[PDB]
């Protein structure tokens, strides 16, 4: 090859697979000893010039380094790398916010030891989309929308680009389905003097949604004691306040506010915690 | 009554025509073929480009004080009605046609009512006469592939048109009716 | 030899006067002046009414007339002296019809409508009189008229095709006869409200384990029902073989299975339970109850 | 099956004709009137004068030969039938209506029964086209005693006319038939 | 940008050849001369079956065409290489109709008819196949279409007028679709042989006097036999409440009222009581069989 | 009067009225003296010369004679009749003969003791009848028929005439609901030596029926023991001869057989008499 002293090159392979490395062109009967991360080979793995590896792992990477015999002078040097080739990605999108676009991640169910080039296309029926991305994480369009009620179903596509193969992975959906907001912030629970078996739950509007007066959102409470470790569902309208009668004298409750549109999307997740003591005269 | 009542009755209204023309497009589907079928399904518009559409901007949309939405509502209806009406001849099976007949009373019943409400506003614009021209439109010479197109995307389209309908009585009686 | 009445078939009130002759043909009308004499609804006349005024004509004078017998009207029949048959005449009276009243409709699983009225007026059950009922939308619609009637009984019309809902409707009877015609006060009806369905099917009594003092009621709910409307609610109610009275039991609405207490071992009880909607998606009113389904016994193991 | 079973047919039809015909003349002179309701009321006939007659000698009526017989019977029962069939719109009940359209069933069915015996006997006589002038008979201008003393005429005519049939019947099947 | 199949809308026969052509329009046609695929019920055809004609035309041979899945028709699709939808068709294949056979009609209380017959062929099926019932008189009436359809299930009729009694009956279905049509064979009925009526109602079973092992079964005959036509014949069934078999009981065709024997003390009975036509004024052959009552329990008084 | 040797006159009154009877145009304070059937009558009775009978019964009738004082001198003779004034008579008609025309009777529910005079007259809807009769017994019109299903309904009037009073009765009927034949003549029984248990009966039609096989009757039978004294109906088709297979092995029978046409009228009496032995070996 060129000059010993320039940098290595950078060779893939296969798990589990066979592949032979030489050092150089040079002849078959020559003097060939190999150095792994420091440390000499076995004289039994050498078939001629060459290096075969029968069914690499992952504990064969690393910078394979041919050296002249009884010696320190560099020949070759080749850093090997043993990944797996990619599978079908998982994509699924979700519109944050309702009035703007959405955005979606994708990962592959088995992670790679190589890094990969993704690409990103929507269609929206027939149209083009821009896709542009400057977040703080990877993997996340950050598409905006244009009309309502277009009548269109969005069809966006991902693919992934390997050294060692490839996929692609589409789906389709319509503005209508994937809704989910974000859930409340600054759930605190506060007791009411008057009635002991009476609590006051109040929370708050996730700062994402732009309008919350135009598209209005649908809370839902979950009360539930800490000894009892049984939930009861009710719903609520429009409003950021609640008065539940269920409350016992001396026992601990945890509230848990979820939110969701008026008829648009799927319910979201819960809040985080709260805790609260009833009314106690003494 | 007023406002009270009627708004809350064509909210549930336009719910119950809402699940019922799902339940109706989905039978529809199932029957018309397996392309059809298929979960996505989308093609270029081209079989059906008379009927009005329901596209509209966010500001647009705003901008629109309970009697333009109204009338487009009512408009829009009754075309979808009109051409409801004019799909029985296609199909052919009696549990699909009496369905067809119920959907098509309940969205007559529907019209009359969006009619009562704007009437009972006390605009003056009882039923201002839309179009006359496609007032029954009897089925031209096509194709059985291009009705299936012109069927689907009617469905499709009522279906829009139901969920704006319904969006745009839950804006009128949160921020402009108490 | 035939004779002819004035007026043929006149049309007069109850309480009117009225004036007929009976003219015949004869060339030496000497008797014939005094032998002829009325006969109404088989019965004769009374010659003191009758009055001559000259060889070929009798005249007669009624007055206060009454309801006809008959729908078809009185015959008056000018007889001979002998007995014959000379001519013959009918007679309608009446009175016009009023506004009918006390109207009410029921629907059967949102699929028909069935309306009752009452005429309320003793004068236009004489003569013939015309029922009509007319129903449409409130804001948009056209007239359109029952053709089923007597689905039920007398003064009743059956709706067999679909109603919109959520919607009211105007429903009104029309009464036209001989003499006038009248119309019936407009009614505003909403089908939610009088929502009626089917008896719970398939009811089916089981013994539970041992006990000799409870059982087990079971049924399935009428499919007729789409349950995204309304949710109906159940009722049962038991017998004693020997015994007339009846015990009801509470709501029973949601609970399909429902076990009964207190019954006395060995002896069999006839169950039969009946279902009423409730109003969900509008007003909270419940519906008309359905009527008791068929009478299931069942025996309580004794001890 | 030849003339065995069919004229034992045709004597069973008319028995139950007769029957029928019985309960509804009883029927209708209890609706008429009082004194068309009378045991006797023996008047004059002179309101139904066209319709044909059932009075015959006994030699004439021994005279005819399985053929005029039948021929008689059949114009007359036509006759009668469209009689019958147009004296529905006289009468306004329900029940009362509905005995009449079953009567004019029957009494066509028993026509046609009887068309089919004289077809099956080998006489090439199977429907000569009587009449056409009184094919339908639409009510005229006439007095409600002139139309109440055509229906009881009309009525007795059909009883006599239904006993001389049966009479006849019962004659072809003893004496001329085995 | 919009292509063109030909033929538009065939009808072909179960087994014949079919040749489609999708002709693209485009100015460069190179590419779309080997770039569009054919796809029928959403399934890609095989490759090696297209074959291309020239720069704007590609061909389809298929043979030994099956059924269709739908009976609107399949739908062939010419598509793009991007996968965009050119053009469509629908494709009709099916068999003509047969005569129909085994057609049978009962009538209830000699005043309704209802039918019903079987196809009895495979291929027509595929295609919408119409089916009419055509009855009249033998000897003198006209023909009279049935309205009423699907009153008890596939292929029947109900006609709810009045028919004629003590004349035979001429009944046939003709069956039409796009390839052709066919007339069933006449079947001569008589209405006198297929009376049906319902099953008595009022089923009362009582006690009486002291015997524990007799019981006394009394019903109402049906109001909707005239009683001079025919004599209903009735039987009566009973079983053990814990028990599924049924012991019959021989004829109780006259005594309105019957009691049994055998009966063990202390056990429920259900009782189910159907009543049968016989032959009276004509064949003296029994009528079609009624279905069984509701079942009413009683107990016996043990000692 | 006149002569007193003359044919007296006859006088008839009522039952329990009151009458005077003087004997000629004599004097007031004349010497008058009664007898009746040869006895003379008291004094107490007389009104001056008449003599007056207060609530005559039947045994008051005969010759009332009036003679002169202490003598055998005539002067005027009267016969006096007591009777009943007439009601209405009894008129229900019956036609013996079908093809022929009908008869019947009249007759008056109490007998009186004065012979009356009655009247025949026959419309039958606007014609006149004969009524020529010149039978054995009195009271039958035996009027002959003209025509068949004349669908005319004939009325007949009975009229009574006497010296008390008068009255009048009218029906009315048809050619189809008065026939009734006469019952069979000469009905005997003869055994059966083949089958004990089986008896055989023959009968014989009416000689009245002037068309027995134009016009064919419908008989019944009937037939009973002389012990268990209960009748069985059962009924037969056109034919004189009849099998029944319900006889005793030892025991009598009794059997009556009936008349009547095809479907026209009612039935008729039953025979005479009738007796029979079965079949025993010995
Ligand atoms: C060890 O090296 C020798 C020499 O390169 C290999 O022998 C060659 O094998 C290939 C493939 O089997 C043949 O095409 C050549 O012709 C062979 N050359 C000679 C000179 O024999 C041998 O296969 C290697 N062994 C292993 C296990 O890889
Ligand atoms: C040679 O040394 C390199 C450098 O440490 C090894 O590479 C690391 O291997 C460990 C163990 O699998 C991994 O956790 C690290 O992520 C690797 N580092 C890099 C930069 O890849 C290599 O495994 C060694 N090879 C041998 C045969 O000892
Ligand atoms: C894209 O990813 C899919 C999903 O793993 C691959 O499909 C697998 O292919 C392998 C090898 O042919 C099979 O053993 C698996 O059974 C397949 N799984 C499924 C779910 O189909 C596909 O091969 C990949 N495509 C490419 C070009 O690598
Ligand atoms: C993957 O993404 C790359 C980057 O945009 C695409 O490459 C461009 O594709 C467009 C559309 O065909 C061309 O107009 C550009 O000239 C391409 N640029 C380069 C540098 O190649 C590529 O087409 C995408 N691949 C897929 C399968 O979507
Ligand atoms: C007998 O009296 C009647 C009734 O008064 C007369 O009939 C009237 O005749 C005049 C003219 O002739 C008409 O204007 C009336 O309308 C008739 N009335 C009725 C009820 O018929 C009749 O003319 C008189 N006859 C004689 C001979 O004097
Ligand atoms: C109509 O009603 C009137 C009133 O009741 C009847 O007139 C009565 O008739 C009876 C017998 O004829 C008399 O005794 C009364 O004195 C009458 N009263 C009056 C007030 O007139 C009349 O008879 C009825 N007519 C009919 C045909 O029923
Ligand atoms: C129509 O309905 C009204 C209301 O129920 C009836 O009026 C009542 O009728 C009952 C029964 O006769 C009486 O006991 C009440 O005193 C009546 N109340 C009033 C306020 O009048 C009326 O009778 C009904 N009419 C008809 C023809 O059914
Ligand atoms: C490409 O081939 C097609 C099919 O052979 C040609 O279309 C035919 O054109 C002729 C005359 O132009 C017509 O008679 C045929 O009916 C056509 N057949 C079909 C199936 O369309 C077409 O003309 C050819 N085009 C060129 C440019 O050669
Ligand atoms: C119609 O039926 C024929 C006969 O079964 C089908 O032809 C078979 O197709 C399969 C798969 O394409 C082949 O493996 C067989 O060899 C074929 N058999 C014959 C006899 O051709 C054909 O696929 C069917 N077509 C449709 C649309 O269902
Ligand atoms: C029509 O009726 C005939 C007669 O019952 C049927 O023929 C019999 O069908 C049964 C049931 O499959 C078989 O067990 C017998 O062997 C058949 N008998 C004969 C002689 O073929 C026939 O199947 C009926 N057809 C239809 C379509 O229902
Ligand atoms: C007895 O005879 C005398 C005389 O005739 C009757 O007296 C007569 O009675 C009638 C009627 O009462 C009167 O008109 C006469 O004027 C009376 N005449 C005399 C002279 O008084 C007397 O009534 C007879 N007694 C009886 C019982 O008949
Ligand atoms: C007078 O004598 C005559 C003649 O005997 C009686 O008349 C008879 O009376 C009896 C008894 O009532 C009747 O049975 C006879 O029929 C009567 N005969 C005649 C011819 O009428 C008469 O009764 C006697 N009168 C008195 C007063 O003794
Ligand atoms: C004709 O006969 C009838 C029947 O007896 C007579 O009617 C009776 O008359 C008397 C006296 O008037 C009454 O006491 C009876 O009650 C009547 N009976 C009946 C049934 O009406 C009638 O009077 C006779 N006519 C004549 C003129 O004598
Ligand atoms: C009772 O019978 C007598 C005897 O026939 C009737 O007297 C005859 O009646 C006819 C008809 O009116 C007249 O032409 C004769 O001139 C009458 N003759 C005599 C001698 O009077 C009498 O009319 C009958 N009465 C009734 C009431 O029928
Ligand atoms: C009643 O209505 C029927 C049909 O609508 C009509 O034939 C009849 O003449 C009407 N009668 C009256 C008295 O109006
Ligand atoms: C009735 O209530 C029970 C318990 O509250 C519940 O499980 C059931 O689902 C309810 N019925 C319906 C129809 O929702
Ligand atoms: C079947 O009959 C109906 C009505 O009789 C008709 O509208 C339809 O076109 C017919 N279909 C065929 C394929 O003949
Ligand atoms: C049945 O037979 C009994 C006795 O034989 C009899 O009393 C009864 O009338 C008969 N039933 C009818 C309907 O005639």
């Amino acid at each position: 090859r060129h000059s010993p002293q320039e940098a290595p090159h950078v060779q893939y392979e296969r798990l589990g697979s066979d592949v032979t490395l030489p050092c150089g062109t040079a002849n078959w009967d020559a003097a060939v000893t190999w150095r792994v991360n420091g440390t000499d080979l076995a004289p039994d793995l050498l078939n001629g010039s060459q290096l075969v590896l029968h069914g690499l792992e992952l504990g064969h990477s690393g910078l394979y380094a041919c050296f002249h015999r009884d010696s320190w002078h560099l020949r070759h040097q080749v850093l090997l790398h043993v990944g797996l080739p990619p599978r079908e990605p998982v994509l699924s999108c979700r519109s944050n916010t309702y009035p703007k676009g959405f955005y979606c991640s994708w990962h592959l169910p088995t992670p790679t030891y190589i890094p990969n080039t993704f690409n990103v296309t929507v269609l929206h029926g027939s149209k083009i989309m821009v896709c542009e991305k400057d977040p703080a994480l990877k993997n996340r369009c950050h598409i905006r929308y244009m009309h309502l009620f277009s009548t269109i179903k969005y069809k966006v596509s991902i693919s992934v680009s390997n050294a060692l193969g490839h996929n692609a992975t589409a789906i389709t959906f319509d503005e209508f389905t994937i809704v989910k907001p974000d859930p409340p912030e600054n759930v605190v629970a506060r007791p009411v003097p008057s009635n002991p078996r009476r609590l006051e739950v109040t929370w708050q509007t996730p700062s994402t949604w732009p309008d919350p007066e135009s598209f209005p959102l649908k809370f839902f409470l979950r009360y539930r004691p800490l000894i009892l470790d049984q939930w009861q569902h009710v719903e609520l309208s429009d409003g950021t306040a609640h008065t539940i009668t269920d409350a016992y004298a001396g026992k601990e409750y945890i509230i848990q506010v979820a939110a969701k549109d008026n008829e648009i999307g799927t319910w979201s997740d819960w809040s985080v915690a709260a805790h609260a003591t009833p009314w106690t005269e003494e | 009554p007023g406002p009270g009542p009627s708004i809350q009755k064509t909210y549930d209204l336009t719910r119950y025509l809402e699940h019922q023309l799902r339940s109706l497009a989905g039978t529809y589907l199932n029957y018309l073929g397996p392309p059809f079928n298929e979960p996505d399904f989308n093609p270029p518009r081209l079989g059906a480009e008379t009927l009005p559409r329901a596209t509209v901007d966010l500001e647009v949309w705003r901008s629109l004080n309970d009697k333009l939405r109204l009338t487009q509502n009512y408009e829009a209806y009754s075309h979808l009605l009109c051409y409801l009406r004019g799909l029985n001849r296609q199909a052919a099976t009696a549990e699909l046609r009496r369905s067809l007949a119920h959907f098509c009373t309940s969205l007559q019943g529907l019209l009359g009512s969006i009619a009562g409400v704007m009437a009972a506003l006390g605009y003056p614009l009882p039923q201002p006469l839309p179009g006359t021209e496609p007032t029954w439109t009897p089925g031209p010479a096509h194709s059985d592939f291009l009705q299936k197109m012109d069927d689907f995307w009617l469905l499709k389209e009522l279906q829009t048109w139901l969920w704006r309908s319904a969006k745009d009585f839950n804006r009128l009686k949160k921020k402009m009716q108490p | 030899h035939t004779a002819v009445i004035s007026p043929q078939d006149p049309t007069l009130l109850i309480g009117s006067s009225l004036l007929a002759t009976c003219s015949v043909h004869g060339d030496p009308p000497g008797a014939t002046a005094e032998g002829l004499y009325w006969t109404l609804n088989g019965r004769r006349l009374p010659p003191e009414l009758s009055r001559v005024l000259n060889a070929s004509t009798l005249a007669l004078a009624l007055a206060n007339l009454n309801g006809s017998r008959q729908r078809s009207g009185d015959n008056l029949v000018c007889h001979a002296r002998d007995g014959s048959i000379l001519a013959g005449s009918c007679l309608y009276v009446g009175l016009p019809p009023e506004k009918p009243v006390n109207i009410s409709c029921w629907s059967k699983n949102m699929k028909d409508l069935t309306c009752r009225w009452t005429p309320g007026a003793h004068g236009e059950t004489f003569l013939h009189t015309n029922y009509s009922l007319k129903y449409k939308l409130r804001w948009y619609g056209q007239d359109n008229t029952c053709e089923e009637y007597h689905t039920v009984g007398p003064h009743s019309c059956h709706i067999p095709k679909d109603l919109a809902l959520f919607t009211p409707y105007e429903i009104w009877v029309e009464a036209t006869n001989r003499l006038g015609s009248a119309r019936s006060d407009v009614l505003t009806l909403d089908i939610l409200d009088v929502v009626t369905t089917d008896p719970p099917p398939d009811v089916h009594v089981s013994r539970v384990g041992g006990l000799e003092d409870q059982l087990s009621v079971r049924w399935v709910s009428p499919p007729a029902l789409k349950d995204f409307l309304f949710q109906a609610k159940y009722q049962i109610r038991y017998r004693v073989e020997d015994s007339v009275d009846w015990k009801v039991v509470d709501d029973v609405s949601n609970q399909t299975s429902c076990r009964l207490a207190g019954l006395k071992p060995g002896t069999v009880y006839f169950v039969q339970v009946r279902c009423n909607p409730f109003g969900i998606y509008g007003s909270k009113k419940a519906g008309i109850w359905s009527e008791w389904s068929h009478p299931t016994a069942a025996s309580t193991p004794r001890s």
